[PDB]
RNA sequence: GGUUCGAAGACGAUCAGAUACCGUCGUAGUUCCGACCAUAAACGAUGCCGACCGGCGAUGCGGCGGCGUUAUUCCCAUGACCCGCCGGGCAGCUUCCGGGAAACCAAAGUCUUUGGGUUCCGGGGGGAGUAUGGUUGCAAAGCUGAAACUUAAAGGAAUUGA
C-alpha cells in the first residue's frame, strides 16, 4: 500500500505541496499517477461498469476471444473520466479500465438557463461532441427540468454533476464505445469554450516545477 | 433544402409533393392498389366459413406443421 | 474500392487517347495505359560477337545494334514478368529500377 | 558459428558501463576482476562475458562503439590523444566576405574591418542540377 | 457570381478568426457591413477596422481580437416580427446570457437586445457569438 | 464568472494563449509556459524577475511559436524594436 | 537582446561569425525563415541576417537563465557534430546532455530507465532531433532549435536563425549560448574575453584525428 | 467502294462433351457521300457561378524584370539556354487547415458554432427498367414508367484468418 511517486507532480502531491487537482489543470499537467486522482477526489469518486464487449481475432486453430469494459467514474461534483481497456480476464479488463478511468478525469463547467441565481446546475452554452459517426449536443435547460437524454450520457452527465441538460445525438448511438465518447468529448469541451466571462486578461502564476523546484532537487534523483 | 429564395415557396412545396410518391409507406396509404389487394378492405377483423384445414411447413432452421385453417 | 489515382493510366486532361496493338497478343490498349519498353540489344548475343570479330573483311567495324520498342497489355506485362505487383505504400514509388550493371 | 547471446552482450556492457575503472587489454585480469565483481553461476558463461569485455574495450579506445556511452569518462578517455590548438581555427587574417555579405554587415554599423576582403561574385547563375 | 456581399465578408472575418490571424481585409465595402461591424465592435468581438477607398466599393482591414467563435448570416432576409424573435434567438444563439442577432429595423442596423428596447420588429441580417 | 450576489462560481480560471487569445484547456498538452529572463540595464546580469508568456497547442504545431514569442518580446522591448 | 549597449554585439564576435561561416544558410528556404534572411546570392544561396542571429541567441541565453535548477534543462544533439559541442555545453553550464540516439518515450514512458522530465529543451537540428520536439508535443515543454534557413519550425519556440550543418558553425554556436548563460547568471565578466578556446567544442572527425596523430608526433 | 481485319457461316483441332478459347478460309460490316439512330464503366463513377482558407518544386501559353553563355560577325535587334516575378490552364509531392464510416480529399474544407445563388436527382433488397397507355423511329429500339407479390437483410470501407 505504500505508495512511492514515479512522476515529479507524484512527488510535489504526496509531499502535500500541491492541495487541489486545479494546481495540475491550470498548468494542463499530464497526470500519469492512477494515485492523485484517488489521493484529492478519493471519496466520492464512484464506478460504473457501462458494458462488457468480448472482441475477437480470427487464427488458422479457433478465434482468441478478448474482453473490453467501458467505466465512467466520477465524484457528483463536477469532474467525470471514461476509460476502456482489454484483457483476457474480465477482472483486469475493469482493473485497468478503472485505473485508465481515473487517469483521463476533466473538470466540467457549469452556469445557469438565463436568470443568474444559486449555484451552476446546466451546461453553460450549446457544446457537441463527436467520435466516429455519433454526435451528441449538450443544450442548457431550466432548473429543475432533469437529463432529457439516453441513458448512456445521461449517467455520464450524473456524474459529472449537471442535474438540467435537454441533448440531442445523431449517427450509429447503438455503438455506445463512440456514444459516451462523444458525450466525454462535449462534456470536456465546457471549460476549452470562451464565453464573455472568461474576457478578463490572464495573470500568470508560477508552474508547481517552478513552485517547488528547489524542494525536487534534494527530494529524489 | 437547396433554392433558399424569399418567392420559392411552391418549388419547395410542389418539389416535396413529387418525392413524398417515392416514400414507400405514403404511397401504400395514398395509391387505391393496396386497399382494393387488402382481403379485409382495410377493416381491424373479418367473419369467414372453415372450408379446409391446412398443415403449413415452416421455412429452415425451425422444422415444424404450423396448423393453420383455409377461410 | 479506388486503388491508383491516376485510373492505371497517364491519361489526365484528354479525354481520348488512340489505341495500340499488344506486341505479344493483339490486344487493344490506349498509347498511355500500355506497358511500354526500348530494347536496343546486339544483333550477335555474346559469343557470337568473337567468331564474326575475326571472320571479318574490314578494321574495327562496330557492328549494328537492334533497336525495337515493345507495348505490353498489362496482362502480358505482368506474365511475362516486365512488371510485378507490389506493396500499397510501394505502388507510388515512380522512380524507374536502378540500372548500375 | 560464433554468435554471443543476449545474457553474454547485455551482462557485459553493463560491466563495461560500471566498472571501466579496472577491466584492461588483458583477457585473464579482467576475467578474474568479472568473477569478482559478478555473481555467474557457470564458467563457461563468465569466459564468455569477460572475452566480450576484452573485445568492446579494444575498441572503445578505437572510436565511437555505439551501444555504450560513459560520456565522462569516455570523453575523458577521448582526452588522452590531447590536441589542444594553440591558434584558434577561426582566429584567421583574411576573410574571402561575398559582396552580398559586404552590404549585410554594412547594414550593421561594423561595414569597415581589415580582414575583410570582397571576393569577385561568381558570374553565370547555374547552381541547379540538369531535369534529364 | 457574387449575389450576397455581406455573406462574403462574414465567412472572410470566420475563416481569418479560426486561422488565428490577427487582421483579414475584406474585400466589398458597404453600408451594411460597415454598420454590422460597428454593432460588433460596440459589443467588444473586432477591434478598430479602418475602410480604404478606392474610387470604387472600398477595401476593410478588421483587427481581430480572438473572442470571436463565429459570425454568420441568414439569406434569405426573413421578417422577423416582434413577438418571433424569441424562437430565432432561441434556435440561432448558444444561450441566453451572451451573443447576438443582428437585424434591419426602420430605425437602423441594431441587435435582438435593443430592438426589442426600441419595441421594433425588422428583416434579419445575421448572428455573432 | 459570478452569480447574482457577485460570488465567484467556477472551480477554476484557465489560462489565455498571448498570441491567439484562446484559452488553454485543461488538457492541451502542447501548450506552454515560458519565462524569458528580465536583465539589470547597467550591467546587463539577471535580476530574479521573469516576462513570462503562455501559448497554445495549435499555434504551437502551426509553426507561429516562433514569430509570436519574437513579437511579445519585441513589443515588451526585451528584444531590440530595430531587429 | 536590445535596448543596451551592454548587451550589445562586439566586433570580436562578428569575425568568430564568418570565419566560422554561420552567415552561409542552404540553397532551399522555408516560409517561415524569411524574416532572419538579408538576401539570395547569386550561386543561390541565402545569407542570414547576424544582427537577427545575435538578437534570438539572446532571447535564447534568457529564456535558459529564467530556468532555476540548472539540471532540468536538457540538451540534444543526434548526429556527430553536436555529440562534443552539447556535452561542453553541459558540464559548463549544468545542463543534462542527450548525445546520440534519442531513444523514443524518454518524457513518455514512466517504466523506462531512462526516464527524464525536464522543463526547457535546447536542439542542435529539428530536422535530425524531430523526434524530442514530437515527444515535447506530450509534456508541457518549450524547445530552442539552431534552426537553418532550410528548417520546419513546427513545435519551436525560439529558433536561432544560424548554420547548424558546419562542424565549426555548431561548435561555436553552442559555445556562444554556453557563455551568454555564463554571463547574464554572472559566473564570467564581460570586461575579460572567455577562458574557453572555441575549438574545445568544435567536431574532430577521426581523419582529423589520424593526420594531427602523426603530425604531433 | 471493297486492301486489311472479320459477327454469322464452313470446316481442322482440343476435350468425356465444346455449339468455346487455338487454327484455315469467310459473308454483313470495317472506308467515303447523302438521309435516320441518340445510347456507353458517354468516368473525375465527383452539376455550373462566386468568396475565403497552408507549403514546395516543376510544367504549357502570354506578359515583365535580370548576371552571364550562344546564332546572325557587324552587332543594334531578333531567336536557343540561364535566374526570378505576375495572370489564366493540365497535373504533382507534402501537412494534426479541416472534413470523413473509412479508403482518401486544398476540396469531397469553410456543417448541430447547421442559411452566398440556382438546376437535376436518391429514400431497405427484389419484382423491374418489367407490364400498360402515350410519344419519337423504316426497323432495332429510345424517352416517360407502376402494381400485385416476395424478403431480414442486401450493401460500403477497413481488420484478422484461410
Ligand atoms: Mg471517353
Ligand atoms: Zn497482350
Amino acid at each position: 500500500k505504500e505508495w512511492l511517486p514515479v512522476t515529479k507532480l507524484g512527488r510535489l502531491v504526496k509531499d502535500m505541496k500541491i492541495k487541489s487537482l486545479e494546481e495540475i489543470y491550470l498548468f494542463s499537467l499530464p497526470i500519469k499517477e492512477s494515485e492523485i486522482i484517488d489521493f484529492f477526489l478519493g471519496a466520492a469518486l464512484k464506478d460504473e461498469v457501462l458494458k462488457i464487449m468480448p472482441v475477437q481475432k480470427q487464427t488458422r486453430a479457433g478465434q482468441r476471444t478478448r474482453f473490453k469494459a467501458f467505466v465512467a467514474i466520477g465524484d457528483y461534483n463536477g469532474h467525470v473520466g471514461l476509460g476502456l481497456k482489454c484483457s483476457k480476464e474480465v477482472a483486469t479488463a475493469i482493473r485497468g479500465a478503472i485505473i485508465l478511468a481515473k487517469l483521463s478525469i476533466v473538470p466540467v463547467r457549469r452556469g445557469y438557463w438565463g436568470n443568474k441565481i444559486g449555484k451552476p446546475h446546466t451546461v453553460p452554452c450549446k457544446v457537441t461532441g463527436r467520435c466516429g459517426s455519433v454526435l451528441v449536443r449538450l443544450i442548457p435547460a431550466p432548473r429543475g427540468t432533469g437529463i432529457v437524454s439516453a441513458p448512456v450520457p445521461k449517467k455520464l452527465l450524473l456524474m459529472a454533476g449537471i442535474d438540467d441538460c435537454y441533448t440531442s445525438a445523431r449517427g450509429c448511438t447503438a455503438t455506445l464505445g463512440n456514444f459516451a465518447k462523444a458525450t466525454f468529448d462535449a462534456i470536456s469541451k465546457t471549460y476549452s469554450y470562451l464565453t464573455p466571462d472568461l474576457w478578463k486578461e490572464t495573470v500568470f502564476t508560477k508552474s508547481p516545477y517552478q513552485e517547488f523546484t528547489n524542494h525536487l532537487m534534494k527530494t529524489h534523483t | 433544402g437547396k433554392c433558399r429564395g424569399l418567392r420559392t415557396a411552391r418549388k419547395l412545396r410542389s418539389h416535396r409533393r413529387d418525392q413524398k410518391w417515392h416514400d414507400k409507406q405514403y404511397k401504400k396509404a395514398h395509391l387505391g392498389t393496396a386497399l382494393k389487394a387488402n382481403p379485409f378492405g382495410g377493416a381491424s377483423h373479418a367473419k369467414g366459413i372453415v372450408l379446409e384445414k391446412v398443415g403449413v411447413e415452416a421455412k429452415q432452421p425451425n422444422s415444424a406443421i404450423r396448423k393453420c385453417v383455409r377461410v | 474500392t479506388k486503388k491508383r489515382r491516376n485510373n492505371g493510366r497517364a491519361k489526365k486532361g484528354r479525354g481520348h487517347v488512340q489505341p495500340i496493338r499488344c506486341t505479344n497478343c493483339a490486344r487493344c490498349v490506349p498509347k498511355d495505359k500500355a506497358i511500354k519498353k526500348f530494347v536496343i540489344r546486339n544483333i550477335v548475343e555474346a559469343a557470337a560477337v568473337r567468331d564474326i570479330s575475326e571472320v571479318s573483311v574490314f578494321d574495327a567495324y562496330v557492328l549494328p545494334k537492334l533497336y525495337v520498342k515493345l507495348h505490353y497489355c498489362v496482362s502480358c506485362a505482368i506474365h511475362s514478368k516486365v512488371v510485378r505487383n507490389r506493396s500499397r505504400e510501394a505502388r507510388k514509388d515512380r522512380t524507374p529500377p536502378p540500372r548500375f550493371r | 558459428g560464433r554468435v554471443r547471446t543476449k545474457t553474454v552482450k547485455k551482462a557485459a556492457r553493463v560491466i563495461i558501463e560500471k566498472y571501466y575503472t579496472r577491466l584492461g587489454n588483458d583477457f585473464h585480469t579482467n576475467k578474474r576482476v568479472c568473477e569478482e565483481i559478478a555473481i555467474i553461476p557457470s564458467k563457461k558463461l563468465r569466459n564468455k562475458i569477460a572475452g566480450y569485455v576484452t573485445h568492446l574495450m579494444k575498441r572503445i579506445q578505437r572510436g565511437p562503439v555505439r551501444g555504450i556511452s560513459i560520456k565522462l569518462q569516455e570523453e575523458e578517455r577521448e582526452r588522452r590523444d590531447n590536441y589542444v590548438p594553440e591558434v584558434s581555427a577561426l582566429d584567421q587574417e583574411i576573410i574571402e566576405v561575398d559582396p552580398d555579405t559586404k552590404e549585410m554587415l554594412k547594414l550593421l554599423d561594423f561595414g569597415s574591418l581589415s580582414n575583410l576582403q570582397v571576393t569577385q561574385p561568381t558570374v553565370g547563375m547555374n547552381f541547379k542540377t540538369p531535369r534529364g | 457570381v457574387r449575389m450576397n456581399v455581406l455573406a462574403d465578408a462574414l465567412k472572410s472575418i470566420n475563416n481569418a478568426e479560426k486561422r488565428g490571424k490577427r487582421q483579414v481585409l475584406i474585400r466589398p465595402c458597404s453600408k451594411v457591413i460597415v454598420r454590422f461591424l460597428t454593432v460588433m465592435m460596440k459589443h467588444g468581438y473586432i477591434g478598430e477596422f479602418e475602410i480604404i477607398d478606392d474610387h470604387r466599393a472600398g477595401k476593410i482591414v478588421v483587427n481581430l481580437t480572438g473572442r470571436l467563435n463565429k459570425c454568420g448570416v441568414i439569406s434569405p432576409r426573413f421578417d422577423v416580427q416582434l413577438k418571433d424573435l424569441e424562437k430565432w434567438q432561441n434556435n440561432l444563439l448558444p444561450s441566453r446570457q451572451f451573443g447576438f442577432i443582428v437585424l434591419t429595423t426602420s430605425a437602423g442596423i441594431m441587435d435582438h437586445e435593443e430592438a426589442r428596447r426600441k419595441h421594433t420588429g425588422g428583416k434579419i441580417l445575421g448572428f455573432f457569438f | 464568472m459570478q452569480s447574482d450576489a457577485g460570488e465567484f462560481v467556477d472551480l477554476y480560471v484557465p489560462r489565455k494563449c498571448s498570441a491567439s487569445n484562446r484559452i488553454i484547456g485543461a488538457k492541451d498538452h502542447a501548450s506552454i509556459q515560458m519565462n524569458v529572463a528580465e536583465v539589470d540595464k547597467v550591467t546587463g546580469r539577471f535580476n530574479g524577475q521573469f516576462k513570462t508568456y503562455a501559448i497554445c497547442g495549435a499555434i504551437r504545431r502551426m509553426g507561429e511559436s516562433d514569430d509570436s514569442i519574437l513579437r511579445l518580446a519585441k513589443s515588451d522591448g526585451i528584444v531590440s524594436n530595430n531587429f | 537582446s536590445g535596448a543596451l549597449d551592454v548587451l550589445q554585439m562586439k566586433e570580436e564576435d562578428v569575425l568568430k561569425f564568418l570565419a566560422a561561416g554561420t552567415h552561409l544558410g542552404g540553397t532551399n528556404l522555408d516560409f517561415q525563415m524569411e524574416q532572419y534572411i538579408y538576401k539570395r546570392k547569386s550561386d543561390g544561396i541565402y545569407i542570414i541576417n547576424l544582427k537577427r542571429t545575435w538578437e534570438k541567441l539572446l532571447l535564447a541565453a534568457r529564456a535558459i537563465v529564467a530556468i532555476e535548477n540548472p539540471a532540468d534543462v536538457s540538451v540534444i544533439s543526434s548526429r556527430n557534430t553536436g555529440q562534443r559541442a552539447v556535452l561542453k555545453f553541459a558540464a559548463a553550464t549544468g545542463a543534462t546532455p542527450i548525445a546520440g540516439r534519442f531513444t523514443p518515450g524518454t518524457f513518455t514512458n514512466q517504466i523506462q530507465t531512462a526516464f527524464r522530465e525536464p522543463r526547457l529543451l535546447v536542439v542542435t537540428d529539428p530536422q535530425a532531433d524531430h523526434q524530442p520536439l514530437t515527444e515535447a508535443s506530450y509534456v508541457n515543454l518549450p524547445t530552442i532549435a539552431l534552426c537553418n534557413t532550410d528548417s520546419p519550425l513546427r513545435y519551436v519556440d525560439i529558433a536561432i536563425p544560424c548554420n547548424n550543418k558546419g562542424a565549426h558553425s555548431v561548435g561555436l554556436m553552442w559555445w556562444m549560448l554556453a557563455q551568454e548563460v555564463l554571463r547574464m547568471r554572472g559566473t564570467i565578466s564581460r570586461e575579460h574575453p572567455w577562458e574557453v578556446m572555441p575549438d574545445l567544442y568544435f567536431y574532430r572527425d577521426p581523419e582529423e584525428i589520424e593526420k594531427e596523430e602523426q603530425a604531433a608526433a
